[PDB]
Order: C-alpha cells, then structure tokens, then sequence
C-alpha cells in the first residue's frame, strides 16, 4: 500500500482525493502528523515544504508547488509580469495593473491622466472613474483596467468570466482539462453606474436574479461553444481557446526555473485556476490565477479520477481528460 | 568495558548455565577455558564477559548463586561446569521453599553479604565496570527474593553502574507452586525500581512457541531454555562483538528507555527453532523481518498490535546483504507506522553481525519496549488479587515477618506501571 | 604566517580528522613519519603549509592538532594507525567511559572531569605558535561527546584566547547512519550553547553526503570510511587558502569578513562538484561551467535545502584545477540568467572567486576519480534553515512528552535547559526568515 | 560584469565578480555552573541512598 495524509480538510478538490484513493484498496490514510507518508494533501499556508523529502525509503510527493504563490497573489502575479522579460511590460493579454500600498502611485496617475485625454475605469482589489476616489478606498491593494467593452451573451447581455482548471504534474507536464466552465451574471451589463457591481462582479457569491439562463449561472463548453457558432459563426477552440492555452503555457514556463521539482529531494504538483475575461472582439485576458481552485459540482467526479490518475498513479503506479500544453 | 553476569536459583542458574555454553561456542572456548577458533573477531571483545586467567585461559566474569546446593552442583557436573570459578559458587543450604520472604528477608539475608565479597571481587579487577546482567526467575524463592535482595544491595554500593536483568515471567501453563504471583509481584515492584533493562522472559509465551510453533506436545524445561539461550545470545550480540555498533549497557539504556520505569523489553527471535533438529533453508532477510515483528516470536505473551512500540532494537546475524536489512526495517516501519510512536523519531536501530549463532545461517533478534507488555503484568496481578482478595497462602509470608500491607504496596506499585504504560498508548 | 590548532571532539570529529590529515599530507607531500622532501628549510620555516604543521629538527611536520574523546578506542586506531609516527602522543586525549549520546553526560558529568587537561594540550600547542589566528573543531551535533564536550570546551577557548577565530566543522544528524534516538537533543544543546561562541560553522548533513554517494560513486551501503573520505575534499577546499599560497581567505577572520555579517547566521551552505566513482571506465571530463552550475544544484550539496527559497549574503567559489578567471565569468553569466539567485537587499550580488591550480588530490584506491578541476562554492543562503526546521520540529515531539529527559536531569542538568536552548533556536529560525522574505 | 581585485601567483589567482551593487560568560561562571549541576547531582545521589536506607 502507499500512504498519504491529509492536512487541509477545507479543500472540496482534494476531500474527493482521498475518497478516490481510499476506495483503490492500495493507499492507507495516516495521522495529520505522521511523517511517514508517500502523499502529502498539504495546508494552504505554512506548508511545510523544508521537512518533505527527508525520510528514508519513502518517495514523498505534495500537492502543491513551492514558489507558486508568485503566481497566485494578485500583488505578485503583476510584478511577475512586469519584471519577467518572457512576460515584459508590454504584455498583450494582461490589462495594465500597477502595486498600490495603503507603491507605484506616481506611475500610476501618470497613466490616468493620459486616460483624461481620451475610457479610464479601473478596479482596485471596487470599480469607479477618475480614480482619486478609488486611493482613499484602499486607505495592499493592485488597481487595474477595467475592461468597459465585454463579449455579453445573447439572450441577456450579460457579463462573465471563464474558469480553465489546469493540473502541472511532477514532470512540469502542463495539463488543461478539457471541461472549462463560464461562471456568468445573471444581470444585463449596465455600464452607466459601477457602484451596483451585480452585473460586473462575476463571483458566484457575488450573486445570491440568479440561476435563471443556466443552472447555477454556470454555461460549460458544449453550451457556449455552441452559442458562439450560431451568433458570431465561430469556435470556442480558435477564438477563445487558443489564446487561453497560450496564456497558460506563457504564465507557468516563466516560473518553471524557480518551482521546478524535476532534481529535488521531493516532488510536487499541483491544480491551478486561471481566470480569463473574453471581451468585444473575442479577445482573451488574464485575470488572476488560484493556487486553491474549487471546482464544479458537475466536474468534480472526472477532474478529480484524472488527478489521480496523472499526477498520483504516474509516480505511484497501482496493481485523456486532458490537453497536454507542449513545451 | 567489563560485565559481572550473576544467576540467582534454579532457573537462573539453568538458562544461565546454557547461556554460558551457547555464547563460549561462538567465541570458541572450550569447556576447559582454552581458545580453540579460527576468527579473530571472536577475542576482540571477549574481555567483555570474560576474565584472562593464567596460561592464557578465560574464566567468565559470573557469580552463581543459590540457596539449595542442588542445581549449582547440577552446574559443575553440566557439560561447562568446569570453566566457572570455584570461588564464584556462593550457595546456602536450607533453600528458599518457593517463597519470596525467605530469599529477601530472612534465608537470603544470612548469604547476601558472601554474594557481594565475590561481586566486590570480581569488580575491582575490572578496568571499567559497565554494570550487571542477572538471570533469574519471578516465581520461586531465590532468584525471586534473594535476586532483588542482590540488585538492591548492588545498587547501593554501585550505584553510577547499568542493572541488567533477564528475569523469566511465572505462568500457570508452566507452574512450580501457587504462590508464584505472590513472588512475582513483590519482585516485579523490586525491578521497577532496581534495574535500568529488564528483559521480560515470559515461560508462558514460551511454551505457546514451544507447543502451537515447534510441533512440541509436552515441552520440558530444556525445550523452554533453547529459546532462552538462542534469545538471550541473540541481544548481547552488539556487545560481544565488533561490529559498526559496538554498544555498552548505558547506550542501550539511554536509547531504549524514555521513561525510567518503562524498561521492560519484549524479546523476538527468528527463525523459531527446536532442539535436536535442523532446518535447511536459509530465511531471506524478507521473512527474517516478517517473523521477527510476528507476535508468534515474541518470548513475551503479549500482543504487539494491543499496544505501540517506544523504541525498538533489531539484530541481524550472517551473511547478508545490509542494503536489503535496511529496506526491510524501513518496510516495516513504513507499512505499520500506526505501531510505532510519533513522537520518538526514527525509533527503530537496526545492526548486523556476521558471525551467526550455532546451527543457523542467518538469525534476527527484536528487542521491543512496547506499551502491549503491559498485558504481562496484568496477567499478574489479576491472578495475585484472585488470592489476595481472600489472604490465601499468605501464611508463608507472615510466618516471615512479612506484613499484608507490603503486599497491598507491591500490587498497587504494579497496577501503576500498568496504567503508566497505558499513559503512552493513548498519546 | 599565523598558525591554526586543529580539535577534533568525539568519533565522528576524531574519524573525519584522520581523513582530513591524510588528504592534506598527500597535498603537501608529507609522508606517513612526518617527512617532507620538498621542504628545504629543516626544522623551521614560515611558507603556507606551516599554518598547520610545525617542525622538528629531524625534518619530521607534526599537524597542530589535539585529538579528544572520552572514549579511548577510536584515538586508539589513531595511535596504531598509519600515520602512528605523524602525531606526538601528548596531542591524543582519551578517557575511559564516553558520555553515551547524553550531552549532559558530555558536558557536565565526564566534561569535567578531563576539560582542564585538554585546555593544557591545547596550551602546549599555542606555545610554539608565533601568531595563533584561532581554531577549527571538528564535532558531531548528535554524539554526547561532539555535541556535550565540545560546547564546553568552545566556552572555554573564549575565555583563555579572546581574541582568537573559532570555525566549527559540524555533522548534521541524519537517522540513516545515526546510532541514537536522542540526538536532535545534542544538537539543540550543543549548537544553543555553542552559538556565541563560533564565528562560522560548516553543517554537513550526513544525509546529503550519504546519498552522493549512493548516487555519484555507485556505492549500496556507504560507511563511515566513503563518508569521511568525501568529507575532507570538502573540507580541504575550504581550507586550502590557509595552506597555499592566495589572497582569498587567507586568514580566519578573513572567513567571518567574507561569508558572516550577521554574527548569528554563521552558516554557510557548501556545494561540491564534481563526485565522480573511480570504478566509471569511462569518464568525459567536465568543464568550468558545468561544475559551477553544478554547484546550484541541491543534489550537490552538504545539506539539502532549496536556495531558490531564500536569499543570499554572501558567495564564494573557490576552484581546483585547469581554470582560468576567463571561463569563470563566462559561467557565471549564463548561470545568472537560468537559475533564482536572489541576494538581500543590503549585499552586492556578487562572487568571491579563488583558484588554485593543483588539481585535487584523491587517496590512492579511493572511491574517487581524479578530475581535472573541481569546486567548492560556499554560499550563506537562508534556505539552509530548513535544517534547522527539521531539526527542530524532531525536538518539539519528543520534549512535548518529556521523551528521554530524565537521562539529562540525571546528569545534572536542568529541564529549563532544554526549553531555554529551544528558545535561541526559535529566535534563530526567526532571524533567518526576516532575512530571507 | 566587473572584475576587481585580481590577485596572481604560482599556486593560482583570485579576483571578485560583482553583478549588482547593494539597494561571553567568565571563567568564574563557567565553574559556578559546572559545579551547580555537580550538587543537583549529589543531592539525588543522597536522596537515592537515604532511600535505601530505609
Ligand atoms: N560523517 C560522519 N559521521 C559520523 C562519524 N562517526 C559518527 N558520526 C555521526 O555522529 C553521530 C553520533 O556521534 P558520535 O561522534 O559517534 O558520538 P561521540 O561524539 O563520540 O559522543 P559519545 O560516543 O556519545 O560519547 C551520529 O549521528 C553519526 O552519524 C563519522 O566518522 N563520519
Ligand atoms: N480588469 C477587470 N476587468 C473587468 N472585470 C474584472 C476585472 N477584474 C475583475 N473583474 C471582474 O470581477 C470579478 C472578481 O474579480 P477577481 O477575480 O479579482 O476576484 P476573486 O479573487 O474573488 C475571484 P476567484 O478568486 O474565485 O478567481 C471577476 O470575476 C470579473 O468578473
Ligand atoms: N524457563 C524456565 N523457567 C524455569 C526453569 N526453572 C524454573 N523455572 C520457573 O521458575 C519458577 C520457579 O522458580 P525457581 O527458580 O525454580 O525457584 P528458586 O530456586 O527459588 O529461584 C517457576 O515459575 C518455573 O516455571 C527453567 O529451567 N527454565
Ligand atoms: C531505539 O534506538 C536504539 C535502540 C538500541 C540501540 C541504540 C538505539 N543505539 C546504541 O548505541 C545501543 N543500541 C543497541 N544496543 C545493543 Cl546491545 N544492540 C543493538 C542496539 C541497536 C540494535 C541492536
Ligand atoms: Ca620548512
Ligand atoms: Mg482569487
Ligand atoms: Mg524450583
Ligand atoms: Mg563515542
């Protein structure tokens, strides 16, 4: 049998994990600590990556990747960009993001006030114009773009954002599950007044108008992808999906060289959520990344048998659901 | 790094007579105290339990003691007897009559004072004296009374030295008298106290190996006291011999031993053998591992699985691969965490030696300080308080001097050991 | 030239002792009587290689090292050993009963008794110094001797040479070859005792040297000898500018200076590259940038930590072989661009670069190959307090349930001990992750 | 990459790569010590043998 321990009884993910591996017959669950364990379904803070690898005899695996939260804090994930030169300044799928402490003010309203000559909403993290109202609101935060000009849905001219779960396994395999979902709002886009944020916060919940189009204000691929053949008379593949897999494979090979696990004394995977805003000319963007995703209930039995089945039976072998993003 | 080895009455002077013929073979003296080997790795350590004498003999380092000439003189006849000392036979003559008081506080006081002048003796021709090893039974009178009587009396006049014990477990499938409860629970309070390392010896699980393992239908003493020698040459193998451990008493004290009171080691052999007949195969260090941790091997009638081990302390004897004993051990370890503490980190030691025991290729011996031991001395003191809750037999004792209220303080000392080893179960 | 004094405290200092001393009369082209051919100065002199060795007037170079255990059967193969005639037996110090993996028992108990005659072996070694710099102990944290004996001795040598450098050369416990269950205990005590009192220690996990050589030498159960052995090449490196002639590290203070600004974080990580198996028929001989970039690879280090998750202070690279300052820098740049290397703030990111054009030196019939050039870079990176974590996490299980206590009382020691050593080591995890967030 | 302080020799050189600038108790208590857990000794060996005298 292997052995694995569970330290995070708050993940929705990994509860369904450790049911999948527990019914294999071949993995024993341990005590929180006890160190002897081949798995790790590790905490969400202070998990502590400088004891795993140490014990004898064991090949110890976790699922999470030490250094991710680069990517997965919204302070860090723009100072990523802006310093990486795979990502450079003039990154084309990223909205303009600056660091604003309660900072890069001074470059900042540098920008705004070019705004004046012209659209400048932004969204701290809400959303308002001009901006001097929004500093005093943060009184750390990072402002950014507010995207004005969002792809709405028909019927309802409505708001959303698309939600890819992507596993990375041992390997630095870059894994995409084919099954995205599109947590949508289920009131009209009004872009008159941000103070009422149901129509543009997408969070489900945001909204608790609901449910009314789709089940759970959750449209998946075999719906919205056949949406978007009849009215605009395309794919979801060319128009939305090549640029999410390209924003995927730019954002994880960048940090490849300082998460990598490939030579360590212990390995690592894990799932992430990446966030993407579709807007008016079926562009992609890249909102933020989770280190913690939940998924969907719907999603929940497939994603995780092919966590199992590609980042914990690939290293413990016992007696595709994905799309492989090469590099 | 010298060792005084004493055996106290009939059974200590038995498996303590067969330990000395086992562990001579392996260092090959022959009864006559001559050298007669072909390795080196034999003397090395061999001032360890013996004394160089005049022309190149070696005599060990033992003191036999008894209050009954009887089974020493057994001894001198025996097949060894003749290498012991002759000054180091201390016995009386009336004999203690299976009865605790009479070895600690009356028989055995009159002899005590000439057991210590022959302890004094052979201690201060040691060049640094590490401690004492005692053979003994619970049960009877001698090496029940007068034994603890030794140990007391040793500790007071060493007191910076390691007390040593392999003390054997009395058991109503193998019984002298009735009484043995009763001696076994005054002497059981004794060791809690006395002795740094005892190994419990328990004649009950022996004769379940003997009977339910061996094939054996009606095991004599000689069938119980094979697995006694092969046992105890088994544990004092790291420190009769070099090897990358060369251990004394202290360390394996200090590193068996969390708790003072918590010393009680269960001893495990593999492979189970019986006398007079030889197996043929050689056990792959897979199945010297399997049986090993098998409570079928443990000398010591308890479950493994009904408690958590402290620490544990493993040898292997032979030639074998010592890449393969560290996967093995690490096996274990890993597939049965549960069993062992968490908070004792790497609490499995394991050594190998390459010099096997008598008759087989490859040997492993487990020592265990497990929390299960605790159902040893709950068989105790379920069949002392059987008697005591109505005063049977206690005439022996009073007729002694002995009060009822010393026997109430050792069945309470007893019940707190057992709660005590129940303390650490549970954590 | 300023003269350093060698101790080496329990089995594991005294072993690794021998292993250095041997590799460094094979550098120097000492014999195993002590002579010296190439040395033209009989009975004196004050090149390089006389920091560590004096002379007698037969020719013979005696190591300025005292040998100490509590025990005697280790000196004892030193004294019967094959280089017997290199040592006066004045400088091997032996008891009678060890200290039994109690740092209790090492430092009070039997410590005691045999501190003062080893302060005077000490003496008579100072006496023909014309310039002591300071010491190097070499010690186990988990022995009773090397963690208990020699925390007492390192507070010792404060008193009667104040002014003096101390570099300690620490094994780090590692349960895969350790023979006790106490020993994260000696190390907490030992290293809270020692802390003050050492300005740079080497931890040298015998985890990492262990699995090197499983993986680089191809060897199934290394022992004490392939441990040791690879040890002092280590060792030797960091040593080898206070023995030849240079201008890096040319003094102890000089190692303080370089490699500790903070008096407290005194441990710099050592990477080593490259191990190759002497049985390897065929070998492509590696080059300049290879084996710097094989220095940023965990897998080559003494202990195993992630330095990508830290930050350094300070960077030494100190060569051995066919290399020129020319490749150096060009390894450098490329390594810079694919690997983390994060430095605080307050330091330049920089590299101290030392070369020395001996190849190194391997044992005859050793499991090591001779290379054509080789390095050891010394880097004070906070990841290395992960060391310290583990450590520390294996004292907090046992304590919280008075595991094993009763032994160090019963020595006379204090439980307070215990818990006031915890403390400094939980004020030493926190001073690296100011540093290093 | 700037090279400074190039030293050479025989035995071989030595320079420094910059690639970025910047942003004890005494004796007396020593033996007070020592001599402190000498008495908790003593004490638990008197209390030892007290106890067996009893
Ligand atoms: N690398 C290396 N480690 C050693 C060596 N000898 C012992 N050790 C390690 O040292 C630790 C035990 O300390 P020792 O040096 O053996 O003990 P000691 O200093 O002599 O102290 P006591 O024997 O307890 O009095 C264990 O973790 C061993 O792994 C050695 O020769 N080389
Ligand atoms: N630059 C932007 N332009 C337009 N809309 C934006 C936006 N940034 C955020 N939003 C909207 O606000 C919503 C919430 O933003 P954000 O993703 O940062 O919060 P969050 O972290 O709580 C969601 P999760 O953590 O589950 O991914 C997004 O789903 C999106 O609809
Ligand atoms: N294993 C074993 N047990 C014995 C032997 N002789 C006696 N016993 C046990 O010891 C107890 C009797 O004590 P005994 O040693 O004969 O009396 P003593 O002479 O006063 O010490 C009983 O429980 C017996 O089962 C022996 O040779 N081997
Ligand atoms: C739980 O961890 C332990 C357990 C026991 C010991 C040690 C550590 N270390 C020692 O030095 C003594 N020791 C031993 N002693 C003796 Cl006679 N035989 C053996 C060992 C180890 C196995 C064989
Ligand atoms: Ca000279
Ligand atoms: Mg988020
Ligand atoms: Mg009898
Ligand atoms: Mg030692």
């Amino acid at each position: 049998m292997y052995t694995f321990v569970v330290r995070d009884e708050n993940s929705s993910v990994y509860a369904e994990v450790s049911r999948l591996l527990l019914a294999t017959g071949q993995w024993k669950r341990l005590r929180k600590d006890n160190p002897r364990f081949n798995l790790m379904l590790g905490e969400r803070n202070r998990l502590p990556f400088g004891r795993l690898g140490h014990e004898p005899g064991l090949v110890q695996l976790v699922n999470y990747y030490r250094g991710a939260d680069k990517l997965c804090r919204k302070a860090s994930l723009v100072k990523l960009i802006k310093t990486s030169p795979e990502l450079s300044e003039s990154c084309t799928w990223f909205p303009e993001s600056y660091v604003i402490y309660p900072d890069e003010r001074e470059v900042f309203l540098a920008a705004y006030n070019r705004r004046r000559e012209g659209g400048n909403v932004w969204i701290a993290k809400l959303i308002s114009s001009e901006a001097s109202e929004l500093l005093d609101f943060i009184d750390v935060h990072v402002i950014q773009k507010y995207l004005e000009k969002p792809l709405l849905l028909e019927p309802g001219h409505r708001k959303f954002d698309i939600r890819s779960w992507v596993l990375v396994d041992h390997l630095y395999n870059i894994y995409l599950y084919r099954e995205g979902v599109l947590r949508t709002s289920s009131e009209p886009y009004n872009s008159a007044n941000f103070q009422d944020k149901t129509c543009h916060l997408t969070n489900h919940c945001i909204q608790k108008n609901y449910g009314r189009y789709e089940e759970g204000n959750e449209m998946f691929f075999e719906e919205f992808n056949q949406y978007l053949m009849d009215a605009l008379n395309t794919t979801l593949e060319n128009s939305i999906l090549l640029q999410i897999k390209h924003i995927i494979r730019s954002c994880l090979m960048c940090i490849e060289p300082a998460i990598s696990t490939k030579h360590l004394h212990y390995q690592s995977f894990q799932l992430f959520g990446f966030d993407f805003m579709v807007d008016e000319e079926l562009k992609v963007w890249l909102i933020e990344v989770n280190g913690a995703p939940a998924c969907a209930q719907k999603l929940y039995a497939e994603l995780c048998q092919g966590i199992v089945d590609v980042a914990i039976s690939s290293v413990f072998p016992l007696a595709s659901i994905f799309i492989k993003l090469h590099h | 790094r010298e060792i005084v080895h004493i055996q106290a009455g009939q059974c200590g002077n038995q498996i303590g007579a067969k330990f000395w013929e086992v562990i001579s073979d392996e260092h090959g003296i022959d009864p006559t105290g001559s050298y007669h080997g072909d390795s080196d790795l034999q003397l090395e350590r061999i001032n360890v339990y013996y004394n160089e004498a005049t022309g190149n003999k070696y005599v060990p380092r033992a003191i036999l003691v008894d209050l009954e000439p009887g089974t020493m003189d057994s001894v001198r006849s025996g097949p060894f007897g003749q290498i012991f000392r002759p000054d180091n036979f201390v016995f009386g003559q009336s004999g203690a009559g299976n009865n605790w008081a009479k070895g600690h506080y009356t028989e055995g006081a009159e002899l005590v004072d000439s057991v210590l002048d022959v302890v004094r003796k052979e201690s201060e021709s040691c060049d640094c004296l590490q401690g004492f090893q005692l053979t003994h039974s619970l049960g009877g009178g001698t090496g029940s009374g007068m034994g603890t009587l030794l140990i007391s009396k040793i500790r007071e006049e060493y007191p910076d030295r390691i007390m040593n014990t392999f003390s054997v477990m009395p058991s109503p499938k193998v019984s002298d008298t009735v009484v043995e409860p009763y001696n076994a629970t005054l002497s059981v309070h004794q060791l809690v106290e006395n002795t740094d390392e005892t190994y419990c010896i328990d004649n009950e699980a022996l004769y379940d190996i003997c009977f339910r393992t061996l094939k054996l239908t009606t095991p004599t003493y000689g069938d119980l006291n094979h697995l006694v020698s092969a046992t105890m040459s088994g544990v004092t193998t790291c420190l009769r011999f070099p090897g990358q451990l060369n251990a004394d008493l202290r360390k394996l004290a200090v590193n068996m031993v969390p708790f003072p009171r918590l010393h009680f080691f269960m001893p495990g052999f593999a492979p189970l053998t019986s006398r007079g007949s030889q197996q043929y195969r050689a056990l792959t260090v897979p199945e010297l591992t399997q049986q090993m941790f098998d409570s079928k091997n443990m000398m010591a009638a308890c479950d493994p699985r009904h408690g958590r081990y402290l620490t544990v302390a493993a040898i292997f004897r032979g030639r074998m691969s010592m890449k393969e004993v560290d996967e093995q051990m690490l096996n274990v370890q890993n597939k049965n965490s549960s069993y062992f503490v968490e908070w004792i980190p790497n609490n499995v030691k394991t050594a190998v030696c390459d010099i096997p025991p008598r008759g087989l290729k490859m040997s492993a011996t487990f020592i265990g300080n497990s929390t299960a031991i605790q159902e040893l001395f709950k068989r105790i003191s379920e069949q002392f308080t059987a008697m005591f809750r109505r005063k049977a037999f206690l005439h022996w004792y009073t007729g002694e001097g002995m009060d009822e209220m010393e026997f109430t303080e050792a069945e309470s000392n007893m019940n707190d050991l057992v709660s005590e080893y129940q303390q650490y179960q549970d954590a | 030239m300023r003269e350093c004094i060698s101790i080496h405290v329990g089995q594991a200092g005294v072993q690794i002792g021998n292993a250095c001393w041997e590799l460094y009369c094979l550098e120097h082209g000492i014999q195993p009587d002590g002579q010296m051919p190439s040395d033209k100065t009989i009975g004196g002199g004050d090149d390089s290689f006389n920091t560590f060795f004096s002379e007698t007037g037969a020719g013979k170079h005696v190591p300025r090292a005292v040998f100490v255990d509590l025990e005697p059967t280790v000196i004892d193969e030193v004294r019967t050993g094959t280089y017997r005639q290199l040592f006066h037996p004045e400088q091997l110090i032996t008891g009678k009963e060890d200290a039994a993996n109690n740092y209790a028992r090492g430092h009070y108990t039997i410590g005691k008794e045999i501190i003062d005659l080893v302060l005077d072996r000490i003496r008579k070694l100072a006496d023909q110094c014309t310039g002591l710099q300071g010491f190097l102990v070499f010690h186990s944290f988990g022995g009773g001797t090397g963690s208990g004996f020699t925390s007492l001795l390192m507070e010792r040598l404060s008193v009667d040479y104040g002014k003096k450098s101390k570099l300690e050369f620490s094994i780090y416990p590692a349960p895969q070859v350790s023979t006790a269950v106490v020993e994260p205990y000696n190390s907490i005590l030992t290293t809270h005792t020692t802390l003050e009192h050492s300005d740079c220690a080497f931890m040298v996990d015998n985890e990492a040297i262990y699995d090197i050589c499983r993986r680089n030498l191809d060897i199934e159960r290394p022992t004490y000898t392939n441990l040791n052995r690879l040890i002092s090449q280590i060792v030797s490196s960091i040593t080898a500018s206070l023995r030849f002639d240079g201008a890096l590290n040319v003094d102890l203070t000089e190692f303080q200076t370089n490699l500790v600004p903070y008096p407290r974080i005194h441990f710099p990580l050592a990477t080593y590259a490259p191990v190759i198996s002497a049985e390897k028929a065929y070998h492509e001989q590696l080059s300049v940038a290879e084996i710097t970039n094989a220095c940023f690879e965990p897998a080559n280090q003494m202990v195993k930590c992630d330095p990508r998750h830290g930050k350094y202070m300070a960077c030494c690279l100190l060569y051995r072989g066919d290399v020129v300052p020319k490749d150096v820098n060009a390894a450098i740049a490329t390594i810079k661009t694919k690997r983390s290397i994060q430095f605080v703030d307050w330091c330049p990111t920089g590299f101290k670069v030392g070369i020395n054009y001996q190849p190194p030196t391997v044992v005859p019939g050793g499991d090591l190959a001779k290379v054509q050039r080789a390095v050891c870079m010394l880097s004070n990176t906070t990841a290395i307090a992960e060391a310290w974590a583990r450590l520390d996490h294996k004292f907090d299980l046992m304590y919280a349930k008075r595991a094993f206590v009763h032994w160090y009382v019963g020595e006379g020691m204090e439980e307070g001990e215990f818990s006031e050593a915890r403390e400094d080591m939980a004020a030493l995890e926190k001073d690296y992750e100011e540093v290093g967030v | 990459m700037e090279v400074i302080e190039l030293n050479k020799c025989t035995s071989g050189q030595s320079f420094e790569v910059i690639l970025k600038p910047p942003s004890d108790p005494s004796l007396e208590e020593i033996q007070k010590k020592l001599e402190a857990a000498e008495e908790r000794r003593k004490y638990q060996e008197a209390e030892l043998l007290k106890h067996l005298a009893e």
